[PDB]
């Protein structure tokens, strides 16, 4: 009836999806917090290696698709 | 007031004006909705209060009920409602005068 | 034998042909389909169509104009192409009658199909139709009434014609206001026929009744940075000069020096030349200057220092309309200030229409050029209003050129059919049947007009036919209630030119289509 | 279906039924000149009407009660 | 009168019903973004661009609607934005409700020309009523200006 | 004999078959009545009424209508 | 409810023990405060069965006829002899007719 | 709305539906095509037809009989099927009239198409045709002459 060429999510579905995306982004970097935190080891699918603990660098290097997860990355 | 005006008319135009008023009741129902209120009861209370003469009675979301809204400082200029009504009526009239779709 | 049904094949791949029965079947099917599509948008109670383009942009168009409906449709039937080109040529000749002529041609071809089914040679049908067309044209010419001598009666006829033309379109909601607007706009042309002197500006927003005909003129251009935004008792100079890095037209010329000081001197000389040109322009004693081409920064500030408005990039239509409305002369040389006439108007200012700003010319001297602001709720509404206003202006201009008028509401069609029947009643052979079919189509036109309103079309057409046979030559359809009435009293009139063109073009297209007995298609590219 | 105007005819018949107490006034589908079905001998079994109303009500109740669809 | 004219076509009725259904679907789409308790919609275009907005005109024009009635409603919202600048959702919902009522009006056996004239009469009466409820205001009163601005921003 | 795929259409088909089996006449009136009931329920739902309450009101009105039918019924020999 | 506590790394055995203790306490409380009538009154027993059947039925599509169907169910169950076997209660579905047309055959 | 022209699809894949315009158009086209095909084989000066089978046998037969012409053709138009069954039943009841009945039905349906175009409800057409059939049958019966007495 709406005839919009796309996919529509409404109600608790989209809210839960956004919260899940934000939770995934948080869980990626949650293990690098505090003195007992540990660094990560990023590979750029061509052999380039990056070892870092900085959250900004980790979130910048990752390629993210979900808009809310992006929002957290630019945050 | 448009329900009253329709009652002052006769024929099919009375039915059309009644439908017009019942369609105007949609926005108050939507305002009652989205706020956790019961749309039917809130709209009926709006209609009753306006029938009693309360011209400024409106939906009060701060108190979750109905009250005067001029004391709630909820006002918009006339050339918003007037423009919306005029443009919507003109668009509906234009759409009604269509009876075929041709693929170019 | 035949090319297609022969043991040896004479064609390349993809090329075929259709013999007599098949060609006639395809032509009649295409014509009837076109007529059925274009009809139901006919008369005061006709609906509109939605033209949803299948292209990349998917243009959306809601229209009642038959010519525009037939223009933007993918047509492969060649007879349908003939009818479409008929409608386009009818639109080019006069503004109205496209749906009428298309429906008349379709009904004529339907009657031709019936006659062919009744074992009648098409040449007999063509001869009978030629005779019937002659009779109908003579009757319509004898029925014309002229009121151009009387000013008030001619004005009343113009109002009636504009109302009749706008009755079918979307503007029927405000028919009175739009009729007054169109009549005033046409009358302001002072007899000139160039509709390009009438500019229609479509601004979104506002009710359709907010449209108005400006008392002066409106321009959608801008003003220089340091120039006045409002002048009184304007003396306007309209020009077509460059004033943008103006080069001497010797294309082989160049600056060839041996020092940068000489280059600076030549640059200063160029700026001095531009300043001298601006001074020569100012020698005319002007307040506002309008140039067709661009105006660069240096002449812009030169005009600003002199306190002179400099409207730039007003295209050929813009400068022509300004010359028409103000009386100025489009000048390209400024060595003879006394040989150039300056346009004059009482006030120039900037008005606020919608969210846009326009230049308003008020109290124009000549005023033989109009601008019409159309306000609507949707882009489709604006486009349809512009098309309807164009139709009304075209018909009014045709009536101004030729003041002969005929009565509408099917009265002209009924009179033509009566004359054709009278001619056919005194003719032997099957040509009488052909003329009877001609009359049947002519009567079918108001029959469809009545069907579109939901009335009892058969009864109304019978009453109209009886009234015309008795002697009531002004009887016509009254769509206020759904009865027959006097078209003279009720004020439904049409231009004689439009009806004559509709009749003749429909007869011509029916004749040319009927003569075809074989359709041969080449291999598509 | 009979070509009459639906709303006008129904309103007139309803007004006639209210004015004069006569539950036999219906639609003159065959244009016999009278709206009274008793003389027109239009007769329906009471069981049929009761079954119609009951079955329609129960089916509507089910359709209203459904709120999810899980087609493959 | 008798049987009367017979509607041979039945296709114009289908077109009218389809247009009304499209308009009502558009209104139901932008129905939850109305009032101080409304919420915003996230729209992702063909590219990766993401828009979070409550403006009705922006929501309507940001998503391709592919239906002529829906496109005309989008143009209606654009025109309301041009003339007014707010109330772009209310006008679309009003148009959708009017067409939804037109569904039952047409089904009752009313020609879609009496409906248009009756709607024009109702619009004129409503304009009179709205003007009657109006209160004069001058720009010197800063409190009314602030209240209007706050009411406009309440839903964002 | 109608080839439908929508489950609600199948429910309509089964309703018609049920009316035919129980009575044998009125198999077309039931579908029209159900469609009208659901059409009215649509605009009732749009105003924020729980569908269960609509069903309960429909049941109450159906009981009233059945009682009225019994009241105005007439006997034949 | 226990997902957050899991997320800080709480030992699952503690959660399991807490659930077991809480469930034991809840079951004991239910057995303690449950209302029972030790009068063996046939009319009171029938009323209790009918009320329980109505409560169990007032969530389905037959909730409008819940009292009538509950009366059928109680009457049907009371005629089973000692084992209350389900196969001794026939369920026949015949298309057509309203719910009020449904009957229990003695 | 309509069963086919609705936002939700209520049909299986391949199922179709034609409303008043399309149904009447297809019925009239099929009936008129059948009538035109079977005609020209009517009257003393009627001509024959060649029926070429497309199967393995490729059976060849020439005939002037309307019933046999209508039997051995692949027909998809349902109204054409109605007329073919009419011709077959007419052949079963009596030996002749197979072409005449089909032509009469086709002409009647063409006139019905014209009447529908003239905005006439088909029920009125049916009632008028019932009255006309009664009158025509009465006239034909009154015109009958019997000679069974004299040998
Ligand atoms: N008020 C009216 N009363 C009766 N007939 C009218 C009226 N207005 C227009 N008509 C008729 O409608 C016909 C079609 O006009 P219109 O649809 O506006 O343009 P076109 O001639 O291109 O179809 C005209 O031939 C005219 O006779
Ligand atoms: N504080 C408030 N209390 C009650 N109603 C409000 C309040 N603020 C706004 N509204 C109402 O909400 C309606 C919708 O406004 P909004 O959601 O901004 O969209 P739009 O401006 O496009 O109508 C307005 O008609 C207004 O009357
Ligand atoms: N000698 C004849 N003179 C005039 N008409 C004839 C003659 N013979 C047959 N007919 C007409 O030809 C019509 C068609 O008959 P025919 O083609 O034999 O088969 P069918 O009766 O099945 O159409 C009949 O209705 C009959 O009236
Ligand atoms: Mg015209
Ligand atoms: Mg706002
Ligand atoms: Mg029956
Ligand atoms: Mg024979």
């Amino acid at each position: 009836p709406l005839s919009v060429f796309g996919d529509r999510s409404t109600g608790e579905t989209i809210r839960s999806q956004n919260v899940m995306a934000a939770a995934s982004i948080a869980n990626i970097v949650k293990s690098s917090l505090g003195p007992v935190g540990l660094d990560k080891m990023l590979v750029d699918d061509i052999g380039d290696v990056t070892i870092t603990n900085d959250g900004a660098t980790i979130l910048k290097l990752l390629e993210v698709e979900h808009p809310a997860a992006k929002v957290l990355c630019e945050l | 007031r448009l329900t009253e005006y329709s009652r002052t008319l006769s024929g099919m135009e009375s039915y059309c004006v009644r439908a017009f008023a019942d369609a105007m009741e949609v926005i108050p129902s939507t305002l009652a909705e989205n706020a956790g209120l019961n749309p039917i009861s809130t709209v009926t209370e709006l209609r009753n209060r306006h029938a009693q003469g309360e011209k400024t009675a409106g939906i009060n979301v701060r108190k979750g009920g109905i009250s005067n809204i001029l004391e709630e400082l909820v006002v918009q200029p006339l050339l918003v409602s007037v423009s919306a009504l005029t443009l919507a009526t003109e668009t509906v009239r234009s759409i009604l005068k269509i009876d075929d779709v041709v693929n170019t | 034998a035949s090319l297609s049904l022969a043991p040896v094949n004479i064609f390349k791949a993809g090329a075929d042909e259709e013999r007599a029965e098949t060609a006639r079947l395809t032509s009649f099917i295409g014509a009837i389909a076109i007529g059925d599509l274009v009809k139901s948008t006919l008369g005061p109670k006709g609906m509109d169509k939605i033209l949803l383009s299948s292209g990349r942009d998917a243009s959306l168009m809601v229209t009642n104009d038959g010519a525009t409906i037939l223009k933007n449709i993918g047509v492969d039937n060649p007879a349908a192409k003939v009818l479409v080109d008929m409608s386009r040529v009818q639109d080019d000749e006069v503004g109205d009658g496209t749906t009428s002529v298309t429906v008349l041609a379709a009904e004529l071809l339907r009657e031709a199909e019936s006659l062919i089914a009744k074992k009648i040679h098409p040449q007999t049908i063509i001869a009978g139709w030629r005779e019937a067309t002659k009779a109908a044209r003579e009757a319509l010419l004898s029925s014309a009434v002229d009121h151009g001598s009387d000013e008030v009666k001619f004005r009343q006829d113009l109002m009636n014609i504009a109302g009749t033309t706008l009755s079918s379109k979307l503007l029927t909601h405000h028919k009175d206001h739009f009729t007054k607007l169109a009549v005033e706009a046409v009358l302001r042309l002072k007899g000139s026929g160039n509709l390009e002197a009438i500019h229609i500006i479509k601004k979104l927003g506002g009710s359709l009744a907010d449209s108005y005909l400006d008392e002066g003129f409106l321009l959608d251009k801008k003003i220089g940075v340091n120039q006045p935004k409002r002048i009184e008792n304007a003396k306007i100079l309209i020009a077509n000069t460059g004033m943008d890095t103006d080069k001497i037209k010797i294309f082989g010329s160049r600056v060839r020096v041996d020092s940068t000081a000489k280059v600076a001197e030549i640059e200063h000389a160029e700026k001095e030349k531009m300043k001298e040109k601006v001074e020569r322009i100012l020698k005319h004693g002007i307040n506002c200057f309008i140039n067709r081409q661009l105006i660069y920064n240096y002449p812009e500030q030169l005009f600003g220092a002199a306190g002179v408005m400099a409207i730039e990039h007003a295209d050929f239509a813009g400068v022509e309309r300004l010359a028409l409305v103000t009386g100025g002369e489009i000048a390209s040389t400024f060595d003879h200030p006394e040989l150039v006439k300056l346009g004059s108007c009482k006030l120039i200012e900037e008005v606020m229409i919608g969210e846009d700003k326009l230049i308003h010319f008020s109290g124009v001297a000549l005023g033989e050029a109009c601008t019409i602001v159309l306000r609507g709720a949707t882009q489709q509404i604006l486009d349809e209003a512009e098309r309807s206003l164009h139709d009304a202006l075209c018909v009014l201009a045709q009536t101004v050129k030729d003041s002969r008028t005929v009565y509408g509401g099917g009265c002209s069609e009924m009179l033509m059919a009566h004359a054709v029947t009278q001619l056919a009643n005194r003719t032997p052979g099957k040509e009488a049947v052909a003329m009877e079919s001609y009359a049947k189509a002519l009567r079918m036109l108001p029959t469809i007009i009545a069907d579109n309103a939901g009335y009892d079309s058969a009864d109304l057409v019978a009453q109209l036919r009886a009234a015309h046979s008795e002697g009531n030559t002004t009887a016509g359809l009254d769509m206020r209630e759904g009865t027959i009435g006097d078209m003279a009293i009720l004020g439904i009139t049409e231009s004689f030119q439009v009806k004559r063109q509709v009749l003749l073009s429909a007869a011509e297209a029916a004749e040319v289509i009927l003569r075809v007995d074989n359709i041969i298609k080449a291999a598509p590219r | 279906n009979s070509g009459m105007n639906p709303i006008q005819t129904m309103t007139e018949v309803r007004a006639r039924q209210v004015k004069e107490m006569n539950p036999a006034l219906g639609i003159d589908c065959l244009h016999k000149g009278t709206n009274d079905m008793k003389q027109q001998h239009v007769i329906e079994t009471l069981i049929g009407k009761k079954q119609q109303i009951s079955l329609a009500t129960q089916m509507v109740r089910m359709i209203l009660k459904i709120d999810d669809i899980r087609k493959p | 009168r008798g049987k009367g004219a017979y509607q041979d076509r039945d296709k114009p009725a289908q077109i009218r019903f389809s247009n009304i259904s499209a308009a009502k679907a558009v209104a139901d789409a932008i129905r939850t973004s109305l009032g101080p308790k409304g919420m915003d919609k996230m729209i992702q275009d063909g590219k990766g661009d993401v828009t979070i907005t409550n403006d009705g005109a922006t929501i309507l024009k940001q998503m391709q609607v592919l239906h002529p009635a829906a496109r005309m409603l989008v143009e209606l919202s654009k025109a309301q934005d041009i003339e007014a600048g707010d109330g772009t959702t209310s006008v679309v919902i009003i148009a959708g409700s009017l067409l939804d009522s037109c569904t039952k009006l047409l089904q009752k056996g009313i020609h879609p020309t009496i409906i248009s004239e009756s709607f024009q009469k109702a619009l004129e009466k409503g304009i009179e009523i709205l003007t009657d409820m109006s209160r004069p205001v001058e720009l010197s009163d800063r409190e009314t200006l602030l209240n209007s601005a706050t009411t406009s921003l309440n839903s964002k | 004999m109608m080839d439908v795929d929508h489950q609600i259409a199948k429910l309509m088909v089964e309703l018609s078959k049920s009316q035919d089996d129980e009575i044998g006449d009125g198999t077309t009136g039931v579908v029209v009545l159900a469609g009208a009931l659901l059409e009215e329920a649509e605009q009732l739902l749009d105003r924020g009424i729980h569908p269960i309450r609509i069903a309960d009101g429909y049941e109450q009105a159906a009981r009233v209508a059945i009682e009225h039918l019994d009241k105005i019924s007439d006997s034949v020999l | 409810q226990v997902k957050p506590y899991v997320e800080e790394g709480l030992h699952p055995q503690i959660i399991i023990r807490a659930f077991r203790t809480a469930t034991q306490l809840a079951v004991n409380k239910i057995k303690e405060i449950a209302v029972t009538v030790k009068k063996a009154d046939k009319v009171e027993q029938r009323k209790l069965l009918e009320k329980c059947a109505m409560t169990a039925l007032s969530s389905k599509l037959i909730s409008q006829q819940k009292a009538f169907f509950a009366k059928m169910v109680v009457d049907a169950v009371m005629m089973l002899d000692d084992l209350l076997q389900l196969k001794m209660i026939g369920i026949k579905k015949v298309q057509g007719g309203a719910l009020e047309d449904s009957q229990l055959v003695a």
